[PDB]
């Protein structure tokens, strides 16, 4: 069960170098070829570059100048650095083991072949936004379920920036009925999202129906209890 | 014979180590161009722009200032040029040379004949047996092998300025090919006068080459060596490439289905004289890079320049190597143990 | 660009990406779903990693002047996804972005009514003299639904920041509308209502101040 | 084998019934043209405009945009052409095999 994921800042402003990191496990960092991939909103994924020890690296010509990849051995993790960012660079990023090969169609002697690259396992994805607008701590409030015996309850997250805001429910024990709706853009220059859970009428408790909200960019941890 | 604005055909993904260097140059790389030009239509007063794909060898740069990437066909420099008629074929057919009546040909049937002097076993014929007119260099193709054993012949071996003519006993298959699926186009210039040019490369950009068995070539290299060593006082003989000349002379030249080849015989003459066999390993085919050219002039001055129209689609022909044409380097050297 | 194809559950779908080939290619196919990163399905035209069935066929790299067709026999419901592909050709320089993926769909949803859910302003928010209603509507198909609030039969002009539908794990979609008000606007009107319209079929829920 | 700007030679008095129709076309009507062209003089560098009368059969239209009424001889399309020497004669003389 080899798995991996990355860790970024969430927000960067223009003319700043965007540093990122892909923490890994399952296998060694020497024993793999490593890639970086970004995919904007409603667009196709763009291959950034790839790297290996013994001084080997190659970048996408679009940003061969701005990107500066790295590699830590002991820590078992990868790195990234992208200078002079703009709103164009804002996309959700990834990192993956790049399994390579060779495609032969003619005389090997004459170099009648080419080498190709596929990536068999992906990370979760670090959402990266590029704007000159400051962060914002999400204001959080409870949604009253009161008016078969069923009545859904939830939490409303509002006035924050940037997307995304991760939201759990009471130490993540209950997962059923949890419909965390996609956020909404406002002319406020901010976002808002609402997570709801469907629950029967027979549920007094007293159960601490708490929503575990987390908005890392602003470095804010809000926690609100839902009541009738 | 007009201006050609040529450009190379497709981009590539050449990379890897190192990087600090910039411009590369290699004489041995068979490559095509995408030349463009204006030619006259049915009427003298008008003309149109065509494009064709020409082997870099067949073109030559001209320094124009009004434009860039300008070339010309090598011949507009020297001689007129015609295109081989489609109907005709230069297939080497066995022809019999026959004497008039009252004359007769005499055939030497001696199985270990030297070329000169008495023949113990003779037979009269009116006609020579079927002889195919093969035009090739270094390697003698599709010919007659020696009955007894492989033979070396020369007017006098000592005169280094006279060609050694080797005749194998057992032939060595050589399979050459132009592997690319080249589409061809007809380009007309009036009244109905038209010339076939290569149009496109369907599929991979493949390179022309020849194939000999390494085991089967190195063998005759040895067998020939042993017969040579017998003639030059048991001196260990060694082989090497050509010292210079026209391409046709410094390469193995021939034609398959009409396209004229120029295969690098460097590989055939590295040497590899000491036989160990290496546990029968490192021995498959031995591939030679081949270069291909269309505008071609044989017999030097006598005869005009010929343009060989491209055969559409990939081609490959197999000939049997039946002999060789060699020449000895001759000067004073180490008397013992030199060679 | 055109990226859609309709195939019944049980029939076979063939999806195409990139320009026509010039030389031998090593076409790699990926599949992405909402939230998740793109996953590998096929490499070297028809070779597949661990966990992918035999139904996933692919064009051979051997053909020339030919579009790369990914063929998936007996299409499964959970196979509706984005299919961005990565072409490696002999006669064209290395591509550093992926190709446009023919998005996949299925005929029979069969159907799905929305789950309309309408909440009043929380008691806490009203202390900051601000108010915001929340119309949580979801699990509908096709993912298109007109929304219309009503103050009291009277339509509400402004303060309704809503969302375009978004795909989930289940093929159904989800969206949400937000009507923002202030206490004195809220408590004045006797009722407020959110009307969701799906396939010429209006559904509505109602909420009111105490 | 150059461009020919051809025009029919003389007007006529074709009239009478009926009248409502406009354009006529008939394959069987032997008719000449008055073709004009530029040809080279004694020197390669110069040329002059000549006119000749050519049977419509012997010419064929070419679609040029820079000019109108443009034709070419049918052969520039296909084969070279020579003119029968004045001295020679293709009179069928009885020959004995
Ligand atoms: C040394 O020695 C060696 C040996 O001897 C050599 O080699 C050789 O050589 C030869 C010569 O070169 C060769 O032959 C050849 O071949 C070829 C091929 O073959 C194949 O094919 C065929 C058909 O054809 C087609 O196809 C192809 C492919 O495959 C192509 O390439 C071509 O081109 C064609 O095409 C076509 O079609 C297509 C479709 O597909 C299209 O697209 C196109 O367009 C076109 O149309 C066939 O037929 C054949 O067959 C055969 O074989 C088989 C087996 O294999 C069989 O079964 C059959 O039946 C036949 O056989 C027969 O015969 C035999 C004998 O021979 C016998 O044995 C048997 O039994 C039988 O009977 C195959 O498959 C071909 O092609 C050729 O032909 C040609 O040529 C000739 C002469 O050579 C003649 O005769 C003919 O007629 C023809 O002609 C043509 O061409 C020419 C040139 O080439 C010319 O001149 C003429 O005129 C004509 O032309 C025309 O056409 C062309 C085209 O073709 C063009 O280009 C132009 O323009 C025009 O139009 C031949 O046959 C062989 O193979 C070889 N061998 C080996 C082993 O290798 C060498 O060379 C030597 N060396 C030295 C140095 O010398
Ligand atoms: C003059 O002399 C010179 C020099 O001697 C000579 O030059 C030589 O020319 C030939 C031909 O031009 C040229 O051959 C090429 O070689 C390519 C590479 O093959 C090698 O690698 C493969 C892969 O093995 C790797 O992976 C293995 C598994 O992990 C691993 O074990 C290996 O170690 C390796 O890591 C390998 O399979 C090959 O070995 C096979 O062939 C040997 C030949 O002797 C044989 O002894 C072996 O036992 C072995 O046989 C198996 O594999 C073959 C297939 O290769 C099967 O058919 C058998 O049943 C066995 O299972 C080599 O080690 C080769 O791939 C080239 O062919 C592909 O590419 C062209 C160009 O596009 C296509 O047109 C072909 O159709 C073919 O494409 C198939 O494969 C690619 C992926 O590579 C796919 O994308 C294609 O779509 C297609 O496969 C798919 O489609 C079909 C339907 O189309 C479908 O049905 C399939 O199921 C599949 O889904 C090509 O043949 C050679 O490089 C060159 N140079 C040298 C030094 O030899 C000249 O020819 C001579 N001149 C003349 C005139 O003769
Ligand atoms: C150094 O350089 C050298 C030169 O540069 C290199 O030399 C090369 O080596 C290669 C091998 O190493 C050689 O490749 C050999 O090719 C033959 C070709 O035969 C095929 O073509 C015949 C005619 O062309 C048809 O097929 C082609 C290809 O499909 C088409 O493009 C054509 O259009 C044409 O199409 C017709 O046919 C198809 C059906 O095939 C129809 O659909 C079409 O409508 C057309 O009608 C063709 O006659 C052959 O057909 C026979 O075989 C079929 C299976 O392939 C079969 O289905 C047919 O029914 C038919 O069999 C019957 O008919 C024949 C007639 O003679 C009978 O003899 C036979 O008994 C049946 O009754 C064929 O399609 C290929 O056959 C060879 O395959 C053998 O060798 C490989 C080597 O790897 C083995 O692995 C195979 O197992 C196979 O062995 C056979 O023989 C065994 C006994 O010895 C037997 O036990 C096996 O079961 C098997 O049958 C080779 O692949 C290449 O030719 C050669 N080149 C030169 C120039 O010398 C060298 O490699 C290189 N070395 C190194 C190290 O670098
Ligand atoms: C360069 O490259 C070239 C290309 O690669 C390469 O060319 C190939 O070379 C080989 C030689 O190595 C060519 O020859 C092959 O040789 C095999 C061995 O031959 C032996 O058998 C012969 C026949 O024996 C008959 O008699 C026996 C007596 O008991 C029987 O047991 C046999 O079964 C057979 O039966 C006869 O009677 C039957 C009665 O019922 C009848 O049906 C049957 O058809 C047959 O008539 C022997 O004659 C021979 O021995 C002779 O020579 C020795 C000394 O050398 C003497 O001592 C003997 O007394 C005798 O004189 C051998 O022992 C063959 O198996 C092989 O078979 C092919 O041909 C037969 C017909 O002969 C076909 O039936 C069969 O299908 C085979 O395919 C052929 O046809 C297909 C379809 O047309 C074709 O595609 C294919 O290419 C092939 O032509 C074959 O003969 C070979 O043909 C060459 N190929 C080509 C394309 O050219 C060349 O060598 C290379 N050279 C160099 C220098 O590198
Ligand atoms: C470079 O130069 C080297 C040498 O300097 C060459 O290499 C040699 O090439 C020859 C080519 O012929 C190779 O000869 C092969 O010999 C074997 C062995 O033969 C035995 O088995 C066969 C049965 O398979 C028997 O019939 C034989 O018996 C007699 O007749 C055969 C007929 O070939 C003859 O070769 C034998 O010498 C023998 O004759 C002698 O004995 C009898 C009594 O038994 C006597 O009456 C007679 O007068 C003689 O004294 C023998 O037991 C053979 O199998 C090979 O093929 C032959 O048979 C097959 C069928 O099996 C036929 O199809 C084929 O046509 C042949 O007839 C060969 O003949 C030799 O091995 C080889 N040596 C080495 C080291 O390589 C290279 O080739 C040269 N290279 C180049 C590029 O030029
Ligand atoms: C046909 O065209 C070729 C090329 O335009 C002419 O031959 C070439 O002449 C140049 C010199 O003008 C040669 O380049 C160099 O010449 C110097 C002598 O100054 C020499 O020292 C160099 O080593 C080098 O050769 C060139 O090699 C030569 N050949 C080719 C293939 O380019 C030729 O003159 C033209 N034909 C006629 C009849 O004029
Ligand atoms: C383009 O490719 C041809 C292939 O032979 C080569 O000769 C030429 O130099 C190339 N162009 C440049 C500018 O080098
Ligand atoms: C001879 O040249 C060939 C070129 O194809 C090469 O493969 C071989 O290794 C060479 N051998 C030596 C001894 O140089
Ligand atoms: C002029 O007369 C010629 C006579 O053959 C005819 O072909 C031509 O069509 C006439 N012009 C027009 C415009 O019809």
């Amino acid at each position: 069960q080899v798995h991996l994921q990355e860790s970024g800042p969430g927000l960067v402003k223009p003319s700043e170098t965007l540093s990122l990191t892909c923490n890994v496990s399952g296998t060694l960092v020497r024993d793999n070829y490593w890639s970086w991939i970004r995919q904007p909103l409603g667009k196709q994924p763009e291959w950034i570059g790839y790297v290996h020890d013994s001084g080997d690296t190659n970048y996408n010509p679009s940003l061969k100048s701005r990107v500066h990849l790295s590699l830590d051995k002991s820590k078992n993790l990868v790195s990234l650095r992208l200078t002079g960012v703009t709103a164009a660079d804002s996309a959700i990023y990834y990192c993956a083991t790049t399994k390579h090969g060779r495609r032969i169609y003619g005389v090997v002697a004459f170099k009648e072949w080419f080498t190709y690259f596929y990536m068999d396992v992906w990370g979760k994805g670090t959402s990266v936004t590029v704007s000159s607008a400051s962060t914002k701590g999400p204001s959080v409030f409870p949604l009253a379920p009161s008016s078969g015996g069923t009545a859904a309850l939830g939490c409303l997250v509002k006035d924050y920036f940037p997307e995304p805001v991760t939201v759990s429910w009471n130490s993540g024990a209950l997962t059923s009925g949890v419909h965390t709706f996609p956020a909404v853009l406002q002319s406020s220059g901010l976002y808002s999202l609402s997570s709801v859970v469907t629950v029967p009428s027979s549920s007094l408790g007293t159960q601490t129906y708490i929503c575990n909200v987390n908005h890392k960019p602003s470095n804010t941890k809000v926690d609100k209890r839902v009541e009738p | 014979c007009v201006t050609l604005i040529c450009t190379n055909v497709t981009s590539n993904s050449t990379n890897s180590t190192n990087g600090v260097t910039n411009n590369s140059t290699v004489d041995y790389r068979e490559q095509l161009k995408n030349c463009s030009f204006n030619i006259t239509t049915e009427i003298r007063d008008k003309q149109r722009k065509e494009y064709a794909l020409f082997y870099r060898l067949d073109i030559v740069p001209i320094n124009d200032n009004e434009k860039n990437d300008t070339y010309r066909l090598i011949n507009c420099n020297v001689s007129t040029i015609k295109q081989a008629c489609p109907k005709v074929t230069f297939d080497p057919i066995p022809i019999h040379y026959c004497a008039p009546a009252g004359f007769a040909i005499l055939k030497c049937r001696d199985k270990k004949f030297n070329g000169t002097g008495p023949c113990k076993n003779v037979s009269t014929v009116q006609c020579t047996h079927g002889i195919k007119p093969v035009i090739s260099t270094q390697l003698l193709l599709n010919g007659s092998l020696a009955e007894g054993d492989i033979m070396i012949r020369s007017e006098n071996i000592t005169d280094n300025a006279k060609t050694i003519i080797v005749q194998l006993k057992t032939a060595v298959n050589i399979t050459c090919t132009r592997p690319s699926n080249n589409t061809r186009k007809s380009i007309r210039f009036g009244p109905g006068q038209a010339f076939y040019a290569t149009d496109e490369i369907i599929g991979d950009i493949r390179q022309a080459h020849c194939n000999i068995s390494k085991t089967e070539w190195e063998d005759m290299k040895r067998n020939v060596s042993d017969k040579l060593k017998a003639l030059f006082n048991n001196k260990t003989i060694i082989f090497k490439s050509s010292s210079g000349g026209d391409l046709e002379i410094t390469t193995h030249s021939f034609n398959c289905r009409g396209e004229f080849f120029y295969c690098n015989t460097s590989g055939l003459f590295n040497t590899s004289g000491l036989f160990n066999n290496n546990s029968n390993d490192s021995s498959g085919n031995i591939t030679l890079p081949c270069k291909i050219k269309q505008i071609v002039r044989m017999w030097q001055r006598v005869g005009q320049a010929m343009y060989a129209p491209p055969i559409a689609g990939n081609i490959t022909c197999r000939s049997r190597i039946t002999g060789l044409l060699l020449v000895r380097d001759g000067c004073k050297s180490n008397e013992t143990n030199g060679t | 660009a055109p990226t859609f194809v309709s195939v019944a559950p049980g029939q076979t779908a063939r999806i195409t990406c990139g320009e026509e080939s010039l030389g031998s290619r090593s076409v790699i196919w990926y599949q992405q779903r909402p939230g998740q990163a793109p996953s590998l399905i096929i490499y070297n035209n028809n070779d597949r990693p661990s966990g992918i069935p035999d139904r996933f066929s692919g064009s051979p790299g051997s053909t020339f002047g030919t579009t790369a067709t990914l063929t998936i026999t007996s299409v499964e419901a959970g196979d509706e996804a984005d299919y961005y592909c990565h072409i490696w050709d002999s006669r064209r320089p290395t591509n550093w972005v992926f190709g446009e993926g023919t998005t996949l769909i299925v005929l029979s949803q069969p159907k799905a009514a929305p789950s309309v859910t309408l909440f009043p302003p929380s008691s806490e928010e009203l202390q900051a003299n601000k108010a915001t209603l929340v119309c949580l509507i979801s699990d509908f198909y096709p993912g298109a639904v007109t929304v219309a609030w009503k103050a009291d039969s009277s339509p509400v002009k402004a303060g309704v920041e809503t969302t375009t539908p978004s795909k989930q794990s289940n093929n159904k979609y989800a969206a949400s509308s937000y009507l923002s008000l202030t206490p004195e606007q809220w408590k004045s009107h006797k009722s407020y209502s959110c009307q969701v319209t799906h396939e010429g079929s209006t559904v509505e829920k109602t909420v009111a101040p105490t």
